[PDB]
């Protein structure tokens, strides 16, 4: 298989984040109204892959950076975590299975339709019948 | 009126399905003075007193935090009460969750076979733990253990050996004597601290 | 149940597409290639909603237009099909349940994060522990 | 000089699990002349002769196309052979799939009850059809039927009535005589043509 596809490969960074986090936990969790933003399904279900990316980007790009202003004292701890989280993200987008699956099917389809001597216009029009079945079949699936 | 000093601090000290709440005493505590322990679960802004008047410095919140390993954590608070007087609440300073649970191992079974010491780590099986919520179930991946071995006719010096399974082997390459081992659990991806188990020994020779 | 949402609304147009495809079928399926571009699973599963949309746009935007250049004597039929297929597409958009269920969760999160006086930065960093658990759980589910 | 004329055309004429291949005869066909029918399944570029020498103008490919309703269609070709000579192949001009199957119904059961004519359409259950591949299974949605009713003491004129279920009712509002009905199947989203069933009649009173 591929290493950046094995979760075993994310264990130490997962641990670093959790160890750096433990040190500053009492500060970051002071105000804390006791509400939940990231509940227990947030990243589950068919499209969790989509939510997982959104979240990670939101933190690397908005939350953490904004964090430097609200907690000037923890800037170091904050950067360390963003850094490690960044490390994890770069590795996660290197494994298809870790992201959403649609991106893979769309990719395999466009490649066949493009390795055709006519860019696949012929096979495409040739399969309008199959397409109409997939489509009707689809409408009935949900 | 009603302004008793509040408990200096409140914190959890927990192990697998053994969620114990601790707090310091209030200066000048009397004999008619008790403590009220309330519990709040993240996701539902509401406190519920578990105990109205507890004459102790700790309280077992396990029966009321069973879904800790399937939740978003709890918050806790304790306040002193003396008849009609009572202080402000003192609340935990962090969200209590699986993260703050200390890893412990139930027991280690040693055995000898053809120059091998075969060990079996028995993870904790607390009675309060609901059937399908086993240590293995909850900490499903990367369970690891630090093994410290010491030879009895040796001394108080230890040699390390890390393993990734609840079963392990140490070879007795033609050695004699008694071997004692201690086990320290952890989860390679987590930060939970763990505690050394009571030393266990076994004799090679007829001992 | 909104109209554009139920399969019955597509029956007639699906049928038109096919009768029209039937009169020009021998011309379009005359080529020598007997390979299958749109396999049986192409639109099945979690990824389906996404693949379907991509196929619809692909055909509507790239293939049909390409058709006029290859089958000139068929423009009438091709324009019809591309027109019914088009009526079908826009219509399917009016229906949320027919598309990917991945935008709703992101809506809630973003919304709830905006209804905060600092845009969720605080709630965000205090839930880092939660994030790391969702991430770790997310990796073992893939 | 192996250059016999090739079959003018090759096409399928199928009904539910009755996939028959037809082709015209080659001009000047002799008595020692036969036809070779080959079959190709989409997704696997490879032809397989089903019959080496068939002295007919048709061949039942059902036994070899059972997964038609679970496939991407087949292609077919026939060529004439006379000893050591044989023409070029003539192949079907379109992909053979569920789309090209003609819809037919097995039989219609009529009954009378309190001024009602209760009808039950029995779709075809061809023996060759693998257990879980029923007409219902394959044509899972939008099954429709044209009902043509005629009164015996009436004439050869018909009145229509479309239904979307295999069961239907027609009310005999105090009428006497004999009612005969024919049924024509179709699938609202499909283009498959369907054929009228043999007329069925039932008598009201006595
Ligand atoms: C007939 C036709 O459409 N041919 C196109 C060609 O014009 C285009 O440049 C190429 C991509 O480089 O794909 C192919
Ligand atoms: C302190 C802070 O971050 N305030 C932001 C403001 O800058 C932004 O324009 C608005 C958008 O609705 O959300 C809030």
């Amino acid at each position: 298989t591929k290493p950046q596809c094995r979760p075993e490969d994310y264990a130490t960074r997962l641990q670093d984040l959790r160890v750096t986090f433990h040190r500053v936990k009492p500060t970051l969790q002071r105000e804390d109204d006791y509400s939940v933003w990231l509940d227990g399904t947030v990243v589950k279900g068919c499209w969790g892959c989509s939510v997982m990316d959104w979240l990670l980007r939101r933190y690397l790009e908005i939350v953490f950076p904004a964090g430097d202003h609200v907690y000037p004292g923890l800037k170091t701890e904050l950067h360390s975590m963003r850094s490690t989280l960044e490390s994890i993200y770069k590795d996660m987008r290197q494994c298809p299975l870790l992201g959403c699956g649609d991106k893979s099917v769309i990719s395999r389809l466009s490649q066949e339709a493009e390795r055709k001597s006519d860019n696949g216009t012929r096979k495409g029009l040739s399969e309008l019948d199959t397409l109409f079945s997939r489509l009707e079949e689809y409408l009935h699936s949900r | 009126g009603t302004e008793l000093p509040s408990p200096p601090s409140v914190w959890f000290e927990a192990e697998f399905f053994h969620h114990i709440l601790h707090w310091t005493p209030i200066p000048q505590q009397s004999e008619s003075t008790c403590y009220e322990v309330a519990l709040l679960r993240y996701g539902i802004e509401s406190w519920n007193s578990i105990s109205q008047c507890s004459q102790t410095l700790s309280y077992d919140l396990t029966a009321v935090t069973l879904d800790l390993y399937h939740s978003n954590g709890y918050r806790a608070r304790v306040r002193a009460v003396d008849g009609s007087r009572h202080s402000q609440w003192t609340v935990t300073n962090t969200r209590f969750s699986v993260d703050e649970v200390t890893l412990t191992v139930g027991s280690v079974n040693l055995e000898i076979h053809n120059g091998f010491i075969l060990g079996k780590i028995q993870l904790p099986r607390p009675k309060m733990a609901p059937a399908q919520d086993t240590y293995e179930s909850i900490f499903s991946h990367f369970r690891e253990y630090e093994i410290a071995i010491r030879k009895v006719p040796g001394q108080f010096t230890f040699t390390h050996k890390k393993v990734k399974h609840e079963q392990f082997s140490l070879l007795t390459s033609g050695e004699v004597g008694e071997f004692c081992v201690q086990v320290k659990p952890s989860v390679a991806s987590r930060s939970n601290k763990g505690m050394w188990s009571k030393e266990e020994c076994i004799s090679l020779t007829r001992q």
